[PDB]
DNA sequence: TAATTCCCCCCCTTCGGTGCTTTGCACCGAAGGGGGGGAA
């Protein structure tokens, strides 16, 4: 029946009461699925019958289980969840098959009726009351209260997870050679014992679980490979994702694109080279959830490439603690990176991608460093150690960047791999003024009220220009003024500015930015073979800045 | 048992736990298992909504792991003197009195806030949650309770060498006695069985101007900007009589001025620059802010102040050349050194403005931390104001 | 017309905090919205 495990004390927030939401009418099919379920659990003491002494109520309904023949009973505990005290979640992440070591024998078990086998605090049970809406004589409906953990309650997952750990602890304290992966009520049991001894000790585990009230039905007891575990197919020496089906639609709505992108981020954990940026670019604009977006040519090629990749079968491999993890990174382009973590060449532990664009202004080196950080954190999560990187950036370029950059940057041990395209910096700022080149004193200022401004430059050789900017800003006026100097000068320029904002934007060597003005500035800087940028304060009457301003 | 209450109107810490490495997880499991064995901690369930991060560190010449719990949010909401001449000594020494708190039980009503979660590799098991039963480490309330016996347990050694001005902060004792190096080790060795740095060479870095003869237009511009920026810090900088010299649309490399009144003005500014800025008094009520800048080849510059441009202390930390490519290690060592200096001088841990991205610091700072306490920090983004503090 | 919960990942959008450009831009980090994945 139910477990003899102790009940976790649960209380409500101070000055609150239980829900009193009247049950909504249910369709004829779902009442017969509920009276059956309630009759079955009422005999076992899982739910008890109550009378007029309990005023609280909560709606109930039912969905179809993954078996597609049995019904799952749920209670809409949203109000009670609002008035229920807070819990700390003990589930910290999803186990990954790449973190699994090769085991001689493996068995996957599922506890039958996991929540219904764990008792619930007595002084809380009255808040879990509900009514079954028989649709015969409209009334009377029969009223029950839960005696076990109900599905739909916010505290049920945390309570169950911490209760199942206490049940598995006595078994694990005396079987250190057995590895038990516990997710909810799903158990993956691995051992190096032979098949006979493994099965014999598995039967000991199933007896230990049954002694604690948790049954393990034989229909959910897996004994032969491939094992369907946590969305993966586990063979003796490899693992794959369960088959992923992509929609084949001639007209894509916002939701369909959203579904397709989600199914590609999931497929990218083992398939290499999955690109989704073009597909996700159609989701910009808050276009409802039914609006039909035609596929652009740039977003069609990415879809064709992603469909080609998924045609071939791709397998993973298991972890080997003795060897070392090697992570290799490639630049796809437009701020997209792919990475493969493996131990042997062409045998990937896991593949992934990184396409985040942090900050308005950034270059290749910062994105590579962020990708390295993400891979390091993920590897620490999975394998508990930092891998060794094969980066496409040269040691000279990284040395120059980290010596010249004003912020503390560091990446773990890595080696250079000659994989085109290579990460590089497209221009550098001179540390000293250029002798023989024209010196430009540039300045811009925009009115605060009507948002009209003037930006211009003056040269030491007798060449000044002003262009009035409409619908502008004080800082963007400075950016335009700097851009003006680059446009009408030679291959070598000395440039003197006045704004700290332009200094901070420029001297970080950005390559791409969210604004077109900075992109044009970067292009002009790229075609300039020597540039110097110096800052002078404002309103000090400094020589040179007066003529432009 | 001292009843401890939170700040009026505050709640408990609810911080998540960052991922840890395999060695750290194993060490944490062993340590928590033993402290549960003699009842320093107790297992708890999810009905406790409070949580603080935890990890493990290796201290100097110990090779054994030590548990470090991040009681930073709990300290800010707990709501419970400095040695006047601790810096007057020359050989202050740090002692780790951290296991003495495990003998005073924590009050029952407060234990729920001292909860932490140990994760697992590859998430093979839900994280195991524990709560403290005795006075923890890293909590700003443990010294406040242990003091009533901490005084009685040092009273003997306090009348033996009357030259010992001591301090107890967080989990460490700063002992300062103005004596020779030979006597101090014997004095320290006496102290440890009784229970069983360099605070006089810290010099500020004055603001300086470049020295040369050929002052180019760019050089004059940089010097004028430096003087204008420093005028806020040092009242008296006029820079007017030099700004009146740079007149015209001259090129960026012409050395025009050489010998005029500009030399006298530069000398006048140089003379007033070598002063210890009168004022800048330490108010024992405002928060201490320490800002750190990276100046190239393994050099960092730190400024500790309460309000801007009024620097309580300025300094440079070099440690070693750029041989350590590990910028995070150098930054961590600098942070620890600055924190130790602040506790020695002012007795209050500052608030740091680290010049590093959040992800890099949060990923790598645990690998090199070696101190029992943790300072509060934020992350800046000040592209070069063009030297200035060098 | 079905309606719930809890975790992990992704992308996009709003909005508040902070600092300098200073009372208004520029930027960044949390929270929410959708979508995948896992379980009850
Ligand atoms: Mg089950
Ligand atoms: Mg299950
Ligand atoms: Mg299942």
């Amino acid at each position: 029946p139910i477990s003899p495990i102790e009940t976790v004390p649960v209380k409500l927030k101070p000055g609150m009461d239980g829900p009193k939401v009247k049950q909504w009418p249910l369709t004829e099919e779902k009442i017969k699925a509920l009276v059956e379920i309630c009759t079955e659990m009422e005999k076992e003491g899982k739910i008890s019958k109550i009378g007029p002494e309990n005023p609280y109520n909560t709606p109930v309904f039912a969905i179809k289980k993954k078996d597609s023949t049995k019904w799952r009973k749920l209670v809409d505990f949203r109000e009670l969840n609002k008035r229920t005290q807070d819990f700390w979640e003990v589930q910290l992440g999803i186990p990954h098959p790449a973190g699994l070591k090769k085991k001689k024998s493996v068995t996957v078990l599922d506890v039958g009726d996991a929540y219904f086998s764990v008792p619930l605090d007595e002084d809380f049970r009255k808040y879990t009351a509900f009514t079954i809406p028989s649709i015969n004589n409209e009334t009377p409906g029969i009223r029950y209260q839960y005696n076990v953990l109900p599905q739909g309650w916010k505290g049920s997952p945390a309570i169950f997870q911490s209760s199942m750990t206490k049940i598995l602890e006595p078994f694990k304290k005396q079987n250190p050679d057995i590895v038990i992966y516990q997710y909810m009520d799903d158990l993956y049991v691995g051992s190096d014992l032979e098949i006979g001894q493994h099965r014999t000790k598995i039967e000991e585990l199933r007896q230990h679980l049954l002694r604690w009230g948790l049954t393990t039905p034989d229909k959910k007891h897996q004994k032969e490979p491939p094992f369907l575990w946590m969305g993966y197919e586990l063979h003796p020496d490899k693992w794959t994702v369960q088959p992923i089906v992509l929609p084949e639609k001639d007209s894509w709505t916002v939701n369909d694109i959203q579904k397709l992108v989600g199914k590609l981020n999931w497929a990218s954990q083992i398939y290499p080279g999955i690109k989704v940026r073009q597909l996700s670019k159609l989701l910009r604009g808050t276009k409802a959830l039914t609006e039909v977006i035609p596929l652009t040519e740039e977003a069609e090629l990415e879809l064709a490439e992603n469909r080609e990749i998924l045609k071939e079968p791709v397998h993973g491999v298991y972890y080997d603690p003795s060897k070392d993890l090697i992570a290799e990174i490639q630049k796809q382009g437009q701020g997209q990176w792919t990475y493969q973590i493996y131990q042997e060449p062409f045998k990937n532990l896991k593949t992934g991608k990184y396409a985040r664009m942090r900050g308005a202004h950034t270059n290749d080196v910062k994105q590579l460093t962020e990708a390295v950080q993400k891979i390091t954190t993920e590897s620490i999560v999975i394998w508990g150690k930092t891998p060794k990187f094969k980066l496409p950036i040269q040691k000279e370029t990284w040395e120059t960047w980290w010596t010249e950059y004003w912020q503390a940057t560091w990446i773990p041990e890595w080696e250079f791999v000659n994989t085109p395209p290579l990460v590089k910096l497209w221009y550098q700022l001179e540390k000293e003024p250029i002798v023989g080149a024209e010196t430009f004193y540039v300045d811009g200022a925009a009115n605060r009220e009507t948002k009209l401004g003037k930006a211009g430059y003056v040269t030491n050789k007798g060449r000044q220009k002003v262009v009035p900017l409409t619908n502008t800003t004080n800082q963007k006026t400075e950016l335009q003024a700097i851009y003006l100097a680059l446009q009408d000068s030679g291959l070598e320029v000395n440039i003197v500015t006045n704004s700290q904002y332009a200094l901070g934007i420029i001297q970080a060597q950005p390559d791409k930015s969210e604004s077109e003005l900075v992109n044009q500035i970067i292009e002009q800087l790229i075609k300039k073979e020597k540039v110097y940028l110096a800052w002078v304060p404002a309103h000090k009457g400094i020589g040179g800045n007066e003529q432009v301003d | 048992t001292v009843p401890v209450k939170l700040k009026p109107g505050m709640d408990g810490p609810k911080v998540k736990q960052w991922p840890l490495t395999e060695e750290k997880i194993k060490a944490l499991v062993e340590i928590c298992t033993e402290m549960e064995k003699e009842g320093k901690i107790s297992k708890i369930g999810p009905e406790n909504p409070y949580n603080t991060p935890v990890f493990a560190i290796k201290k100097k010449d110990s090779t054994k792991w030590r548990k470090l719990v991040d009681f930073r949010e709990l300290n800010k909401r707990t709501q419970d003197p400095h040695p006047a001449g601790l810096k007057k000594k020359k050989s202050v020494t740090v002692l780790d009195v951290g296991d003495a708190y495990f003998s005073v039980p924590l009050d029952e009503d407060f234990r729920k806030y001292t909860a932490f979660t140990i994760p697992s590799i590859n998430n093979e098991t839900p994280g195991i949650r524990y709560q403290y039963n005795v006075l923890p480490q890293g909590w700003k309330g443990s010294p406040a309770i242990f003091q009533s016996s901490m005084t009685k347990i040092l009273e003997p050694f306090k009348k033996q060498n009357p030259d010992i001005v001591i301090y107890q902060y967080m989990d460490d004792l700063y002992v300062g006695s103005d004596l020779e190096i030979g006597q101090h080790r014997t004095k320290i060795e006496e102290l440890r069985q009784h229970l069983l740095l360099h605070p006089d060479k810290w010099t500020v870095q004055p603001i300086v101007l470049p020295e040369k003869d050929s002052w180019t237009v760019n050089d004059i511009q940089k010097l004028v900007g430096k003087l204008n920026w420093a005028s806020q810090i040092y009242p008296g900088i006029k820079v007017r009589q030099l700004c009146k010299l740079l007149r015209g649309t001259k090129a960026l490399t012409e050395v025009i001025p050489l010998t005029e009144e500009a030399e006298l003005e530069l000398a006048e500014n140089r003379e007033i620059l070598k002063e210890p800025v009168h004022g800048v008094y330490y108010d024992p009520s405002k928060d201490l802010i320490a800002e750190i800048q990276k100046q190239g080849q393994g050099q960092w510059t730190y400024q500790i102040y309460q309000e801007p441009f009024k620097n309580l202390k300025t300094g440079k930390y070099a440690r070693m050349r750029g041989a350590h490519t590990n910028d995070v290690k150098q930054l961590t060592e600098a942070v620890q050194k600055i924190t130790t200096e602040s506790i020695v001088i002012w007795g209050k841990t500052p608030k740091f403005k680290l010049p590093i991205q959040k992800e890099t610091w949060e990923t790598w700072w645990t690998e090199y931390w070696q101190a029992t306490w943790i300072p509060e920090w934020e992350f800046v983004n000040t592209p070069p104001l063009v030297k200035l503090w060098y």
